[PDB]
């Protein structure tokens, strides 16, 4: 299974207080796409068939 | 270096063998009995619990006059009420686990009888030696 | 003219309790049971090597 | 107890006692400072002038 | 440049926050997923 | 089920009895000696302290050549300087607590004498056996 | 009060003496082996570690049939392969530390040989006694 988030996220540091750092999601570079996971259809089908048996 | 290895008598792997055959590997398990701030305390507690268990077993062995000996004969007669059987089928056919399962009921009375016999023997020996 | 504590961008300090004394006191280190502490009595010992006393 | 006829090899630099007692001192210092007052509110802007006194 | 299936999933949120000095405050912006913010009831 | 119970030799309840009469219940107390993150640590420390006390007592018994025996005679003579008395009034009239109170002064010298005698006996036995 | 003091056989201060001469002070060190929430736990762990070390040593002594004895002869022959030497130069010229340094290589095989010999002796004694 291949799980991917293709968004080019950026980390931004904010000083909340003394030695307190907060990491926030800054502007995304480029296109924005939904994170998705891929599996092999044939392999999943054969595994489901074995499970069914 | 001709293909040799260790071939050492290890853990309870011999438990499935017979009574007498498994009596070979008592000492290795006896030695294994002492194999060796929220998690270190728990592991230390486990170690201390194992230590108390082994020390209590040693104290029980010493109370029956069998300290320092893996095998120690005693003067308590073997009443046939517990399990009659016979010697031949015990030490050559039955395993240790089956024997423990069979005799698990009357262990405490055996311990008490061994205690009383050892105390009486100690007093009799003291009196006899003081006589000489 | 505006100034800030030097530590404000690093961490927050913990003021020491006034009743607590910073004066050093003699201390001894003792080995537990089963261990021993060896002292080299040689007056010309240079910190390493053999010691006969 | 003096050990007659005994020669021992000493090494000041590769001694575990020095590191161990350094760590012990650091931990004891931190433990002593733990119950004391936490000086976080001091991190505020200060108006400072010179001292002609 | 959000795809059709990512409409409203991401939200650009700006807010005030304390800085290293308590008396001072800073206005900062970030991005939060829709499953991390809830509306409170124009603006 | 005819009115029977336990009637077991328990705790120090026999301490008020005489010397010889109280010698019956030594082993039960010996067994009792091992009865069994701010409070668990304290109870674990108490358990470990009891363990060290019992183990130190066992080590002292072994050093005098009396390991594994509740009663063990020794080769050290009984000097009359400590408490002369006589045998009849000791084992039939005086209790264990009174004897401990009387002989509490010279315990360390007794321990040292037993130590030295056992060491000498061990060396003499080793030499005699090596002779054969 | 005529200038007397203690003059007690203390710590390893006798280690520099010869083999036989240093055998006098074995028991004092044996007794010393049990001398006695972020720091108390560490010191308790040190105490428990010392306890396990001593108890493991006692278990090893008991496994070889030498429990309760500082000196215990055994039936294992002394193979000359380890260190031939001779008796005269060992117990009168060499110290304990030098002997430990020399024989540090083959300690495990000695332990195993003593184990096997003691087990065989125990079984032979059990069979012989059951014969009578
Ligand atoms: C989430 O929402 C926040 C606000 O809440 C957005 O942050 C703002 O983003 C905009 C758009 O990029 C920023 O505006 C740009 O900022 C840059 C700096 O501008 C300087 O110069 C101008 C005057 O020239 C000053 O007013 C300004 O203060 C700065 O000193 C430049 O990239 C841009 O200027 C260029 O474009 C403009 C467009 O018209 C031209 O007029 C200019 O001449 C020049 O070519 C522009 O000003 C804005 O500054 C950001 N604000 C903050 C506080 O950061 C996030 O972008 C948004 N996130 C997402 C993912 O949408
Ligand atoms: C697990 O259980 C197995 C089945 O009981 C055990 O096998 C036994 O292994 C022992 C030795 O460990 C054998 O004892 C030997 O047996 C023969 C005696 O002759 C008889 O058996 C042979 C072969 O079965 C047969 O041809 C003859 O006619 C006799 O019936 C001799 O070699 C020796 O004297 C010795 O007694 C058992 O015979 C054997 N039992 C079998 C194969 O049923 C096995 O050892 C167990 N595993 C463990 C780890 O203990
Ligand atoms: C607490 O102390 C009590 C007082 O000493 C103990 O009572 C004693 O109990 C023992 C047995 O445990 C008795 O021993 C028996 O005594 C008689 C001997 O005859 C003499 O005593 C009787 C009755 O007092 C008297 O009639 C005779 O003339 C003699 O003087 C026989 O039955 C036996 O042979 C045996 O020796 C003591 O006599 C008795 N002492 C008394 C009553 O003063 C009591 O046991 C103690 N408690 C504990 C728990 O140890
Ligand atoms: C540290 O090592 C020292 C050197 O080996 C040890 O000194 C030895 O001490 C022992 C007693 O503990 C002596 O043994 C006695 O020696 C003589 C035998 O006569 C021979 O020696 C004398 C004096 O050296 C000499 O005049 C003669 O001609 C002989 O050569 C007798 O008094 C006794 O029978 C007994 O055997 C050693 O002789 C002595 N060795 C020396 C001085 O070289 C010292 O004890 C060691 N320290 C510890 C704490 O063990
Ligand atoms: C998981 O599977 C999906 C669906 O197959 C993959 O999405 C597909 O990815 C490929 C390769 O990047 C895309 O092809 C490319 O698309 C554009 C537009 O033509 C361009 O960059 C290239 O010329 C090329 O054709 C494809 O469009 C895209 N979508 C579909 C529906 O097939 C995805 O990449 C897979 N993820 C992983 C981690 O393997
Ligand atoms: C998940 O991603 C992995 C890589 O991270 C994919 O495995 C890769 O699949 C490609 C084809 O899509 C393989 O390339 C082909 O491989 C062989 C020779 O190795 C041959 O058929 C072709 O010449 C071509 O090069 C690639 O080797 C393979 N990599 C590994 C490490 O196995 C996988 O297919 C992805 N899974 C899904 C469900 O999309
Ligand atoms: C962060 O802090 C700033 C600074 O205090 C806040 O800005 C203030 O927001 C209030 C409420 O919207 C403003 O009051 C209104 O302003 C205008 C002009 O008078 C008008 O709509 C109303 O009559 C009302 O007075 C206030 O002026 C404004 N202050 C400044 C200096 O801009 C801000 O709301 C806080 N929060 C965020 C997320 O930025
Ligand atoms: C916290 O602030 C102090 C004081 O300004 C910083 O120390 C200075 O850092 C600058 C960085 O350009 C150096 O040029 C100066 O030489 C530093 N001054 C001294 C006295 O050391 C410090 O770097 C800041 N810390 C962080 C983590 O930003
Ligand atoms: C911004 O996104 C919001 C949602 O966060 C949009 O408002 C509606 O959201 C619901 C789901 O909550 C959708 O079904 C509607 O289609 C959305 N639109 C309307 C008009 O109701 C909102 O439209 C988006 N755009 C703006 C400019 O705020
Ligand atoms: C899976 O395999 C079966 C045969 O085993 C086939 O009939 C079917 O079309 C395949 N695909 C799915 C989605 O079931
Ligand atoms: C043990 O006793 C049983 C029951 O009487 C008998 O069948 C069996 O042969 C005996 N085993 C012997 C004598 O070895
Ligand atoms: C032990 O006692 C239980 C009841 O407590 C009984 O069911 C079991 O059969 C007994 N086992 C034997 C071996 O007598
Ligand atoms: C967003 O989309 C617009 C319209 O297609 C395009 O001109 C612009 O470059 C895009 N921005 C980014 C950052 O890709
Ligand atoms: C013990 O000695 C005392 C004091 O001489 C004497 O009175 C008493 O009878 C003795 N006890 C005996 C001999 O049992
Ligand atoms: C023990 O010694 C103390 C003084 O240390 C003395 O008062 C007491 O009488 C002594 N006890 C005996 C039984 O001699
Ligand atoms: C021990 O053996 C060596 C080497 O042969 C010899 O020189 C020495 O005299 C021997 N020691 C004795 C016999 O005491
Ligand atoms: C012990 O073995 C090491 C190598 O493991 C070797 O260097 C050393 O000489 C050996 N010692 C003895 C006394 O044989």
């Amino acid at each position: 299974i291949n799980c991917t988030r293709p968004n080019n996220n950026t980390r931004k540091s904010i000083r909340i207080g003394p030695g307190q750092a907060f990491y926030a999601t800054g502007d995304i570079i480029g296109d924005i796409r939904q994170a998705h996971c891929n599996v092999s259809k044939a392999t999943w089908n054969e595994t489901l068939g074995k499970v069914v048996k | 270096a001709v293909g040799i290895g260790a071939v050492f008598l290890g853990f309870l792997g011999a438990a499935g063998s017979t009574m007498g055959a498994a009596s070979m590997t008592l000492t290795v398990q006896a030695r294994n009995l002492l194999s060796g701030t929220v998690w270190g305390i728990k592991q230390l507690q486990a170690r201390v619990l194992a230590v108390e268990r082994y020390l209590r077993d040693q104290q029980l062995l010493g109370i029956w006059g069998c300290s320092g000996k893996l095998i120690c004969c005693t003067n308590v007669p073997w009443n046939s009420s517990w399990s009659n059987r016979n010697l031949s089928e015990i030490w050559d056919n039955m395993t240790w686990l089956q024997w423990d399962k069979e005799i698990s009921n009357y262990t405490q009375i055996i311990y008490g009888l061994l205690e009383e016999s050892q105390n009486q023997q100690e007093k009799n020996e003291q009196d006899l030696l003081a006589l000489d | 003219k505006e100034y800030r504590l030097i530590n404000c961008n690093t961490s927050a300090c913990t003021q020491a309790c006034p009743k607590v004394s910073f004066e050093p006191i003699p201390i001894h280190y003792c080995a537990p049971a089963g261990f021993a502490i060896l002292k080299c009595k040689d007056k010309k010992f240079n910190g390493t090597g053999p010691c006969p006393s | 107890i003096h050990l007659e006829n005994v020669t021992e090899e000493f090494n000041m630099w590769k001694n575990n006692m020095v590191e161990q007692m350094h760590t012990d001192i650091i931990s004891l210092w931190d433990q002593s400072l733990k119950p004391c007052v936490k000086l976080t509110p001091l991190c505020v802007t200060l108006q400072c002038t010179n001292v002609t006194n | 440049n959000i795809t059709d299936d990512m409409r409203g999933e991401l939200k650009n949120c700006s807010f005030n926050m304390t800085t290293e000095l308590r008396d001072k405050k800073q206005k900062v912006y970030s991005l939060f997923y829709r499953l991390d913010v809830v509306q409170i009831n124009s603006n």
